[PDB]
């Protein structure tokens, strides 16, 4: 009857545990739900993977999003290389809503380290604008090859400036000094394509793989043509993680001789469960 | 948002002009701007850019050393200084509007969205001269039963332009005015054709009004057989 | 210079491509922008920063940059983008600097042939010591042709002026050319001719001291 | 020690059993060995395949290749196989040609038979071939036949066998079939490759079966204060209750803070039970 | 009597997989064995392929062909310069006759593509006076050697006394051939131009002359 | 293995031929034989089939009720009778043989591995004639880049060697003299083409000489510009 119930909250630590050890994160992430509030962005590639809900064992990163470190943004990310499996890299920005239409001009710069000549900054997207009031709106831009030879030599990324103004000067500012604002910092959106064996006689360290030859001519199953053998192996809750397929060429005894692939007949790996 | 151009004209070969080009709309001191022009049927070719103030200017080698840009930004108005004109110079003269202000960096390597309607100057020896009128008269062996083609030529005028009408502005169905020529003469040639029924030829009279206001020359012509 | 394909064409709805070859000084380094130049008007900036629009551009308007070459891609191709198409960018040497401009051509009806009209020099010409053949060419789809004279069956290139075809009211193109002559040359040969060549298919005429 | 080998002879019969269901099979095939000798056919496509060794269905086999002996002039196929003709990506017919004595050029046909008509009667073509045979070899030719067998499958019916000669050019008949008592593997078959056939127990928390089945745990990670994963907020994980354990599990998409300033977006395998069955 | 349809001409460069077309209709190609033939200059025919794509003893393998309703297809992989030649399809009709199709030139390209001149004079005065008259149009230095005439009176295409040579080698190795048209000189009269339009790889070479006469 | 043809020559229309075609290396009785023919310069034409023992024998449209096709196979040896012949019976007719044995059904549905050299049979109602000579003469009609086409149409002539020169063989550079034509009346016509300067005319003359041997006929003619 209920001897599961006691059992039940056991299990669900368990998942706990295992969800964990999938991500590769040595404990549970220590975040208030009000910094949460503070850091989701309210953008549309976070929309797009919200509202879709409403190596075997560990986890597979198809998208990362880095909010800046901490002043106009520095994005720190220990991102391990990739770039050639950095499908996407794009800088979100958020321009809040104008007062009147007016015409917003956009720069975007990378730092490098001060010279002579070339002082200060490179470029990587200017943008002019018409916006209407009321409506704020979100601008991407592709800084792909950016990011990656930030990746293939860091000192080489100091952050970057962002500068939005009018056709006067006057600022207009990107940068949201209040509570009230949340959810619309900037972000970088990035798109990533990342990927105990026993002895017959063995005294195991207990969960282990045993061989095993499944003989299908011992048994007098002369109506399988190949393989006559195969080895299948076992587990000794201990129990198999990995298996594969055998091909088989037998008569079903129905004047036919069929060729199939008959999944899960190998076991591979075992492990704990 | 507009600029208006100003000033052209025909110019004798190693002399001088000054074109114009005046701002409204927008705060001219927050552009860039520039100047490019095309030679007859030919591309685009940059000349120039003046920053918002005055103080850098970058020209094209073509002009290097004797074009001058310059602005008057309380006038709102953008000059360009023309000296040692050649013939090559003969072109139309746009000029143009950064589409980033100067706020930004580099705010000239960006691009123009705006464009002035474009300023004619030629380059010739030349001295002005009307035309002269020939008959492009139909003969017996026309196109068709139905129709001929006759017209008027229109020969050794300058400068440009020369319009042609037929019977006072009464006949705007099956005219062509062609583009004129430029000739090693220096002046210019065109012809305007109209295609007709061949039955009203003998009756129907048929009159090119041509039209030099460059050399104060109205020429009227009936075309007969 | 950039270097810019002379010429294009699609039909409506069809999706054409202009390219533009540039130095590492130039593309490679820097911003490329896109014009569009209908005939008698202003260029019309397309794109700038590479890939962006400026305002009341259709996003059939797409255009990229790889390394030292950027393309302009028009999708749904109308008949209104018939006109020519220039690439441009900042060159370190501090210079602007455009591509010499693509001809697009948008198919919108059918390959009509010329007819020709070739008028001799008139009576009032040749009494004032001189002779100008006039060459008509009227109405004919697509808008290009080639133009060649022959005195007594032998070419004859000095005396020659052609213009360049010119769209007319009924939407077909038109061109002239012009051969000068002094009356005693007119004279002295049996006849002239002017010889049209429009997709391969030729036509002349002859006039004749008359 | 070696618990192990004790219920090493019942994990034997554990496999037996798995193997005859996932054929599809109630029970193991009857046929001696001598019949096997008589029916294997002794041909490349067996060969290629025996010289090798030196709502949708995982657990199921998928055949690859159906080889049809005669039902028992001859040759009438025999198709218990569920259309599928779009499917059927070939059909070969093999036959063995026996060897000559002389040099001999050798001419195949094989008929199709249709219901008689009082003109052409009863045969309608499927290929005819002509080949070149030396003494002491006899060899084996594969005849297409794919476009037969789909109206065969689209109109069963419309299959009343085939004829198959061969003969030299002066009309003697050279025999495909063989009844001799050496000749084994040697007579015809149909080779067909197809790309078809793509096609446990779960219980209440108070259901009393104690057979072990599927359970529903749903996870909500903001019941635990795990507030930093953003999506899904909970999701169905189940459980199941010589061992009871899952042998079908399916991932899950997961948004989440890692705390180092970064969301990230994965796919996390092995999260949801689907199926748990015995093992 | 029921012909099957093969392009006229095609050409590959050597190494190249060309393919020669043929259509029929149901009561040959649609439900009877296709077989195909090469013919080199002056030789008899030689049986490449039979029963839609199989081979006879002694063809590569390069050598291939497959029928798909009305229609088959003969395909040469590995376009060696030997293969230079005509290519014809066949099959039996239902009407109780074997049909070939007209035959494909196949060109194994060894020299870049040359458009034809074309070179079209009238009648001449001493013709019409005897009573006749013949337009001669003469197409020069082309390659590969094959094109298709059509003469027009005025606008309006004609049929009618329409003759045409096959075409020829020459000293350079590009080939020539030769239409005429005859008229009388009652038609010569009658219409305000003739032309004649040669077509060579899409492209269209087209003259005219007329009456008016120099 | 061979077909060895034999027959064919000249003949006028209404008249008769008989072509033979013997075989050696094969079993001549187990196939089928084919008749197939071509016009020159055109495609292949199937004239007839006649099975193994000569029992069935079917015709092109074009040549029933006038040619008949049969066999002796003691003599191992497949004949065709034509009779009524035409003009557009003229053409090269080949011999051929089934690849498969009349031991399979519709053996000759699918084709003719084996075929003869050919046999040329000629038709013409057409008797000896000289040709008339027009001139073809530069107009502004050149070829532009300073060279004119000018040359003689040579007309209405039999049998086919006609021979062209210029200026008594002074000129041959630029001559192209063209294949004849051959006329529903089975008269040849040709003509041929000199490539000069337009320069030149007016003053350097152009003679054509034709010589039709078959007939003895030679002319000289002078071309002119217009």
């Amino acid at each position: 009857c209920t001897w599961r119930q006691n059992t039940k909250s056991s299990r669900i630590e368990a998942i706990k545990i295992q969800i964990l050890s999938k991500l590769r994160l040595e404990t549970a992430p220590n975040i208030s739900k009000d910094v949460i509030r503070q850091l989701l962005p309210k953008a549309p590639p976070l929309r797009e993977l919200i509202d879709q809900y409403d190596d075997d064992y560990h986890a597979t990163t198809e998208t990362i999003i880095t909010m800046p470190t901490e002043k106009c943004c520095f994005f720190k990310f220990s991102s391990k290389i990739q770039y050639n499996k950095v499908v996407k890299a794009q800088l979100w920005i958020y321009l809040r809503p104008v007062e009147t239409p007016t015409t917003v001009f956009v720069q975007i710069l990378r730092l490098i380290k001060p010279m002579k000549d070339g002082t200060r900054y490179t470029g990587i997207r200017s943008l002019k604008l018409d916006m209407n009031p009321g409506t704020g709106i979100w601008q991407s831009i592709d800084v792909k090859t950016v990011l990656q030879n930030w990746l293939k030599q860091p000192e080489s990324n100091l952050g970057i400036e962002i500068k939005a103004l009018d056709e006067n000067g006057h600022d207009l500012a990107v940068t949201f000094p209040g509570p009230g604002e949340d959810g619309l910092n900037p972000f970088l959106e990035v798109k990533v394509t990342d990927t105990l064996d026993c002895d017959e006689h063995s005294t195991e360290s207990r969960c282990c793989r045993y061989p095993l030859t499944v003989d299908f001519e011992a048994f007098g199953w002369d109506w399988i043509i190949a393989p006559k053998r195969y080895k299948a192996n076992y587990c000794s809750c201990c129990t198999p993680t990995k298996m594969s397929p055998i091909n088989m060429l037998y008569f079903n005894g129905k004047e036919q001789i069929i060729y199939g692939k008959i999944p899960a007949m190998v076991v591979d790996r075992c492990g704990c469960s | 948002i507009q600029l208006v151009q100003s000033g052209g004209g025909v110019v004798q070969p190693g002399r001088s002009l000054r074109l114009s080009c005046a701002a409204s709309g927008f705060t001219f001191s927050s552009y860039g701007m520039h100047w490019v022009r095309q030679a007859p049927g030919k591309g685009l070719e940059w000349v120039a850019v003046i920053s918002y103030d005055g103080s850098r200017k970058y020209y094209a080698d073509s002009v290097k050393g004797r074009f001058t840009i310059s602005r008057d930004n309380s006038k709102n108005t953008l000059y360009l200084q023309m000296n040692s004109l050649r013939a090559e110079d003969t072109a139309v003269y746009y000029c143009a509007r950064d589409l980033l202000v100067r706020f930004l960096y580099w705010s000239h390597y960006y691009g123009m969205d705006v464009w002035g309607q474009g300023t004619t100057v030629t380059v010739s020896s030349a001295s002005t001269k009307g035309p002269s009128v020939f008959p492009l008269a139909p003969s017996s062996k026309s196109t068709s039963g139905g129709t001929a083609a006759l017209g008027c030529l229109v020969k050794d005028y300058f400068p440009e332009p020369v319009t042609v009408s037929w019977n006072s502005g009464a006949l705007t169905s099956g005219v062509h005015t062609f583009p004129a020529v430029l000739q090693s003469s220096g002046l210019y040639s065109l012809s305007s054709v109209v295609t007709v029924p061949s039955s009203s030829l003998g009756t129907q009279t048929y009159i090119c009004n041509v039209n030099h206001k460059p050399s104060n020359t109205k020429v009227d012509k009936k075309v007969e057989p | 210079v950039l270097t810019q394909p002379p010429s294009a064409s699609g039909t409506p709805g069809q999706r054409v491509t202009i390219s533009c070859s540039g130095s590492s000084s130039n593309i490679g380094s820097n911003p490329v922008h896109w014009y569009q130049q209908l005939p008698g008007t202003a260029p019309k900036l397309l794109i700038y920063d590479d890939n962006q629009r400026p305002s009341g551009v259709p996003d059939r308007f797409s255009g990229s940059k790889s390394g030292t070459s950027a393309s302009l891609v028009i999708s749904g191709l109308q008949s209104d983008d018939e006109a020519d198409y220039y690439c441009a960018a900042w060159d370190d040497s501090l210079n602007s600097v455009f591509g010499g401009g693509t001809k697009l051509t948008v198919l919108g009806q059918p390959k009509a042939a010329p007819s020709v009209t070739l008028f001799p020099p008139s009576s009032e010409e040749l009494q004032a010591n001189k002779a100008t053949l006039v060459c008509l060419i009227s109405d004919f789809y697509p808008g290009a042709v080639t133009v060649a004279w022959k005195a007594d069956s032998s070419p004859v290139k000095a005396g020659v002026e052609t213009t360049t075809p010119s769209k007319q009211s009924n939407n077909k193109y038109a061109a002239s050319s012009y051969l000068s002559l002094t009356p005693e040359q007119w004279k002295s040969h049996r006849s002239y001719s002017c010889q049209v060549t429009h997709e391969g298919s030729t036509v002349e005429k002859t006039v004749a001291p008359t």
